[PDB]
């Protein structure tokens, strides 16, 4: 979870379409992330996860799907170093301690 | 107990299938079909037998899984049915429920054809095996059962949810019937004591078909560690001086109030059924009136214990 | 072809009946009871039998004939079915859908019961009898039937309409299901080719209704003479130059737009029509057997409340007693 | 006896038809809109086309008794209208045939 | 009270219609459609007015009316009703619910139609009138109601039962919700207390349609006089030394029961639908827990009457 | 006319699929699951589009193709809908109804979802395309559809049959709706006269699933060569006196008599075959939809039980003390 | 309620038919009273009224309906010397007691 | 090779085809009754008639490896069969046509 992967207009802009249409290319780092954060919590429990996040850095947007290997690296340093709770789930707290 | 989120050993929607066909963290073989929304691990054709078994194996000293399954049937008898398993090695192929005999392990087995004419079936069996006994297919698994609860599974208007905990020697299986859209409306159905599994193994699904044919479709597997309240290490100074969180949490609520807002007016800015809509009603009526009776136990078992301690003085 | 409206052969609404309760050019008999809006030729009781046919004989080379007619019952199974004849001689009683048995002519049957328990019914049945062939009731007419067609059209939220046409020696059915409220989206049920059907002969439509009960109600009953595009003579220099037909047409269409523009205004202006939609006055059948059950759930619900407060109060007051003993 | 002139151009009977829709009385109107509205009122379907059971509704009518045509009589005013007026053999009767008689 | 059945003042099935298609002991007009099975009061038309009313004048002091009927409707809302007359003279004709206004006795109408825009429609309302007030059709005569209750009567699964008793100056109407077949399922619906009507009057029955359109059928109309326990004179040595009925009575039963033994095998001698059979079993499963819940409220009754019992000491 | 027998376009039970999991002579791509008792073209799951093509291109003046095939879904109204192409070249993947647009031939569309929003669906509609039009799919092809007819294909309690015969530049859709085991009960669905088609081309049929979702399984598909009476050379002299056909024909039944008998007794001598009636199979969709309503009450049953025992207790000991105190 | 009326075979022989047919020419005087008594009471209460005496007595088996008055004298006449309870029904007891 | 008469006149394969359904085994059957059972175990459909797809199940067949023919080398058998037996160009093999050859 580096900061330009999540600090990026188009992929959200491309991704809240559909349901919600205003753009707005001046949006508060708090507020993209903030976006980013939502629509990615499917299940709609206001809850990042795993599988979650998995998806996230994967996604259907050519390129070769990665390494079972290093999507599980980079996952397991993404949960190590960002819950706090040792819940197994990431918050918004920790996501913007973070 | 403490619940730990493991997303490695469990699989889920509405992205269940990665861009190559496959579910992630997990491997299948046999007739199952993975889809985005659920796998169909057995299809409603003659002789399936399908599985779906965790690649990484699990260190888990007392664990927690949720499971939601369907099993759709055309008529009133079915065959055969799902089993999840926690075992030490991947079956992935064999007779026991679309997974190989002499399992080591414990097999949570949701009989749905009965092959002993009992009328026990359908039937929510916990079997155990070390690697030296094998299935008794003919008879349901009978003799072998550790427990059992007759409980029907088919056909339900919701998804069945199944709740499967090891927590200190004890399995306790948790049913939820399947008539109400909630999460967590669990009643209890079976559980055994002293039991012993080994501690690595493979958590896993199956379902098998014979002559009659259901569909077994799982929607999703989650598998929650459970750590003692005790035996866990607290590590304080760890939540950054708690305030940046009540700094954030009212904000956070803010926005997803304006953006439910937004999507309010933005819904008809450009744009159920009559009989679907009663048999809703219907079915929340029913549970509306369980629920209410439910209710009237527990105020009646107030008074139980309000009356015995008069009684006691 | 071409059309021509035949009025002495015909009813409609919504003026159907006249002051003295009879059907203009029409006779009816049997359980048949004639209204303003329609004609209920078969009421939902049990045993009834009824029909509403021509008083003067129609002869016609070739027709056309719009029959619109509601069949609604309880049930999802019903009895007995509904008949349209183009006979020889009147059909006022009898056992055949509520007409008389040995016709010389054409009957349509509409049958709602499969009493020959071959699972093929509702059914548009076209039998022709030359006046020597019983109907045979128990068999649903299968033995002796021209044409067939399995076509449902009880409980429709729209009226059903059936044309059936006899042109160059073939009677054709086509059948508009009743899903839609367009009155020009029929459907092709049934042909019969080199129909043989007496030159003059009576029109009618009847119905029966047997152990199950339906309400067989018709709206409409327009009849046509077809006249071939090349037999008609033309007759002309008979449209007076044609120049007043223009002089008159935007004159017609300019007071309807006034009429219209004068009612826009006078529509609002006193609000006090309740209204009726077509949403209020149609529901399924198993919708209905859904809806019951739920009201027998809300009925059950208050038993739970007041058995609720009255566990309540043995809380409550036996506290007090408690409270006061102890 | 038939479709005469003073049966259409009879102010009274067409004002107190276009009573409850047409809240407008007005004693003025020359005699040839008063045909329109007898016209648009006697056409039931909406189809603005007047058959033979239309014309029949509008000839024998009930207003608040009086006796009823026979039916031969009524056949025979139908018909009568119908075999001089209905030019192009069409069974229903235009606007442009109504003005012409 | 002692009951005896009146003939004379009743219609029923299966032979309500006698040959020369009228019901005996009772007068129709208007759009009444006498079958032998029902009197279908109202069809479903528009603007159809019917009356079955009885040809000679009942003197009862104290009687009880058991009425059987169906509203059937093709929509949700109805127009517009069905009236139960004890009049003076039979009206046979009027605006009032197909029958004449200024009625001198008592009306109890079940209105389906809410002409007031109050949502209590359906309502069963009882009027009395001496034969000087006009019923208010426009407002459903809530101002001259002497007592209404909220029942729905339209579209019920089982013909609707209503039992109207006058006895000693006070009418009773109670009311079968029609969703049990029980013909003894009557629940309370409404009362008066010092009710005048006159001696001698006519019962009768009406139903009237507007521009919605229901099915008023009436199946059953048995009128019952009471009479009460003190001034019946009790006529003893009638009975015959009572050892003749005792002689007769299980022969009967021993016949009754031979001959229901030679129809067992004389029906299968010489030879219900699935969805209907589980709607029945759906409605006899609400109607089991309704009486379980009832059985409760009862026991919990005795039970407050025991604690009471033990509060007095 | 004379009827051939084409297995090289043809595929049936119960041996559908070879040892190494593959039709023979046809092939398939998508989603479709070949099982030996049918083929299961588009299972019940969202976004399946699947295809089974022949492998050889057929080349047959005059055709008649019949097709056994199921649409079994839990809900009333399905997605997406079947097809039955004879095309020019193959269809395998492609957005109409599983299969590839812009096909030079013909296709029977058997469609159960509305998205006109007409509601005349489920329809089989008749689809000739010379390779230029785009199937329009947001209105169930009602623009350029050749013909149509409205008849419902699913949830039936046996399987639903289907003929096309193309036959003097006739193409005749003829369907049998499975309310009957019976497999000569065809009744006529839609027409199409001077239709054309190329000489040589393809069979296949595809099956595409929505939102909503419904397992369509193919349990035959019969090919017929179709010759005219006239055309057809006899090339006479070939039967070989025809004397021995007599001899084989009775021995062949005498085999079948004697064959029967032995499996007369040893069907009971040693009875342990189950068996599985089709009363057992079969239950109507909203009949389901009672059955789980009832088996709601079921449970709730239980809890009035269970709560009444607890009352009777709360009654039970209350007495003794009530009786020891006092 | 006469003698002769309820004591004739034919009647009840055709009566009987359709359900149970057993020709049987020797029923004695309370065997055929008994089926009389069983058939005729419809409600299935084994009790007769007065509306199924009249529908008895007046049948479907032509010959004019009887006056309205003439029935109603004819059956209060029964209903007041067979009647004992005074409950507006007759019963078995009653029946075969008179 | 083809519909040769030592592929029909297998006892064994035919006795252990017949079995489950028919127990009763016994090795002194003549050539001609063994033809009999061959027809009427391949014929799946019931209906007395050997069809392309029937026959191209009995020769490539399933018994319990071996390798399976080529799809163009079993259509080649297949149409052999069928341009030398099928006389009244049916498409279908009755019995008298099987044991012509
Ligand atoms: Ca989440
Ligand atoms: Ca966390
Ligand atoms: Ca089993
Ligand atoms: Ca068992
Ligand atoms: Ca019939
Ligand atoms: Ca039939
Ligand atoms: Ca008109
Ligand atoms: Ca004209
Ligand atoms: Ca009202
Ligand atoms: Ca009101
Ligand atoms: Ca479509
Ligand atoms: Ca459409
Ligand atoms: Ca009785
Ligand atoms: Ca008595
Ligand atoms: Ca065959
Ligand atoms: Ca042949
Ligand atoms: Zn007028
Ligand atoms: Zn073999």
């Amino acid at each position: 979870l580096d900061k330009n992967t999540v600090h990026d207009q188009e992929h959200i802009m491309e991704h809240l379409e559909g349901v919600i249409n205003k753009p707005e290319a001046e949006m508060s780092p708090q507020e993209l992330q903030l976006h980013y954060f939502k629509m990615h919590d499917y299940d709609g429990n206001n809850l990042l996860d795993g599988l979650e996040l998995s998806t996230a850095i994967t996604h259907v947007h050519q390129a070769p799907l990665m390494s079972e290997d290093e999507l599980i690296n980079i996952i397991d340093g993404v949960l190590r170093d960002d819950d706090k709770n040792n819940d197994g789930y990431i918050d918004y707290a920790e996501f913007a301690k973070s | 107990p403490h619940r730990r989120f493991e997303y490695k050993y469990s699989f889920k929607g509405p992205h269940l299938v990665q861009s190559d066909g496959t579910v992630p963290f997990w491997a299948h073989a046999g007739n199952a079909i993975p889809s985005s929304d659920q796998i169909r691990v057995a299809p409603s054709l003659k002789s399936q037998r399908g599985s779906v078994w965790t690649k990484t194996k699990a260190a888990f000293e007392n664990w927690e899984v949720e499971v939601t399954f369907r099993v759709t049937g055309r008529g009133r008898i079915g065959a055969d049915g799902l089993a999840i398993w926690y075992a030490e090695n991947q079956g992935l192929e064999g007779p026991v429920f679309g997974s190989a005999d002499l399992w080591n392990g414990v097999g949570i087995f949701f009989d749905s054809f009965d092959n002993d004419g009992k009328k026990n079936n359908p039937a929510i069996v916990i079997i155990g095996n070390n690697g030296q006994i094998h299935y008794d297919h003919q008879n349901d698994g009978a003799s072998q059962a550790l427990a059992s609860c007759q409980r029907d599974f088919r056909n339900k208007p919701y998804p069945v949810r199944a709740k499967i905990t090891y927590y200190q020697n004890t399995l306790t299986v948790m049913i939820n019937n399947g008539f109400t859209p909630d999460k967590n409306d669990y009643e209890f159905c079976a559980k055994v004591e002293n039991m012993i599994i080994p501690a690595q193994g493979h958590f896993g699904i199956s379902a098998a078909t014979g002559g009659l044919a259901d569909d077994h479709d799982v929607l999703s597997f989650l598998t929650f560690q459970l750590t003692e309240p005790g035996k866990e290490p607290p590590t304080p100074d760890k939540e950054i001086s708690e305030k940046e969180k009540e700094k954030y949490q009212e904000e956070f609520e803010h926005f997803q109030q304006e953006l439910d807002k937004k999507k309010e007016e933005f819904q008809k800015g450009h744009p159920e059924s009559v009989g679907d809509r009663e048999l809703r009603q219907v079915f929340e009526g029913q549970n509306r009136i369980h629920l209410e009776i439910k209710q009237l136990n527990r105020q009646l078992d107030m008074i139980l214990d309000e009356q015995r301690r008069y009684v006691s003085s």
